[PDB]
């Protein structure tokens, strides 16, 4: 790696340097630089690994979009044919997409994920591993989608699991992970009455468990249940 | 597109 | 290059694609392979060549700064040492910078400059030589300083020598070049009074001649001539 | 920042 002769403490701060600069993609170096050292991840250092590769996917995601919905315009009845330079173009996204996810992913199997004990950290990787099965899932078309499919679930009900065991309504990892698996269920499988019914007891579960807050944490996660609520509708 | 975080 | 094997007529269009999915360093890589072909660019094939390192270096440019702040923050009396990084960080977005300047520059100098006979097409590159020097220099420090300066001033003026003698005073080029001109000279070339004399002169000059354009054209002179403006309202 | 196009 690139990054192994820089200190570990190095990293993290060059980290959050490219943040600030929003130079995402050397944040993400930085920080896959800082998960190989081997040692666990702090909270604050998970929100920094997790920002930085969901504003690189992100940003290549709207990418595909829009290059998928001009292929797709080429391929209806009365286009004039273009070449196959639209769908190169589209697979090249799509191919350093799906890198990037299989990078991720390879982060929390090697071994993030194995050495999370405590509830918080294991239920944030278990939740980054159906986010980038979801991601990979996206663009699936192949003799493996349903697998990609069931790989993002697989990993988000894990976390469920866990998080309805030992983390209270109101935590916001709980409620981004929720969030999330609704969205799955929603746009992935096709499951929209599920997508619904979660977004609304997530958000119900939450409202009932504010009083127990700081003012701090009420601000986390009164904001996370207004997109819960926007997602809710959207779809109704 | 929907939310997420 | 990784662009030798795609048609010219490939490269282009996939540049258009790029701008559209705001991938711009794609953008700029596909535009380096169609110039590398080695046949001239046409007006539109020169406008996209310019926006996509425009945007590239802008985004560097940009990160650069809030980095620059940062590091010298850290160098003032009263900051506590945090060590090389900063500085380490900020060299390398520096580097990264300088090389895609260097890339431009390379790319004007073999061989658009010299086959570019027509006056529009020989000031674009003149004024791109410009503010590629330009943006070389906001970030120099060393013996060749005042050489990458002087760099940028003989390009500037070269260009707005024979913009005079050939394009009217309300051609887009010819406005955007003297706006970019009268910026080095305020910001780089520390002559305040020559960046304000340069933008008055132009904005008049453009001003005299709006009754000869169709609505059209006059669209694209008075955004310009509205920058002009907006910088003289700046620094007077 | 100035403008510059
Ligand atoms: S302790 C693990 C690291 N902490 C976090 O992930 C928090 C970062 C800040 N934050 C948020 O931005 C909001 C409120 C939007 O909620 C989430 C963001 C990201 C995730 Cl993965 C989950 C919730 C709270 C979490
Ligand atoms: S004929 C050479 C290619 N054409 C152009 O560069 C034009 C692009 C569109 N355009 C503009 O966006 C504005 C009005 C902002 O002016 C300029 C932009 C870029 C340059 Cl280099 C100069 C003017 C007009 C020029
Ligand atoms: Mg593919
Ligand atoms: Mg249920
Ligand atoms: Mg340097
Ligand atoms: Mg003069």
């Amino acid at each position: 790696g690139a990054m192994g002769s820089m200190e570990r403490a190095s990293l993290i701060q060059k980290a959050k340097l490219a943040e600030q600069a929003e130079r995402y993609e050397d944040m993400a170096a930085f920080m896959k630089g800082a998960v190989e050292k081997g040692e666990e991840l702090s909270c604050e250092e998970r929100n920094l690994l997790s920002v930085a590769y969901k504003n690189v996917v992100g940003g290549q995601r709207a990418a595909w979009r829009v290059l998928s919905s001009i292929e797709q315009k080429s391929n209806e009845e009365g286009s004039e044919e273009k070449g196959p330079e639209v769908r190169e173009y589209r697979e090249k996204v799509e191919t350093e997409l799906q890198g990037v996810c299989d990078t991720v992913l390879g982060l929390l199997d090697s071994h993030l994920i194995k050495e999370a004990g405590d509830a918080e950290s294991r239920v944030f990787y278990l939740k980054m591993k159906g986010d980038y099965y979801r991601y990979l899932a996206e663009v699936a078309t192949g003799d493996d989608k349903k697998r990609i499919i069931d790989s993002a679930r697989s990993a988000y009900q894990e976390a469920m699991d866990i998080s309805k065991k030992e983390m209270p309504p109101t935590n916001p990892i709980r409620l981004g992970l929720a969030l999330n698996f609704s969205v799955f269920h929603y746009e992935i499988a096709n499951s929209p009455e599920e997508a619904i019914s979660l977004a609304k007891t997530t958000f119900d579960e939450a409202m009932a468990d504010l009083h127990t807050l700081s003012e701090d944490s009420y601000k986390d996660s009164t904001l996370i249940m207004q997109l819960l609520r926007d997602n809710l509708t959207l779809w109704t | 597109f929907p939310a997420t975080v």
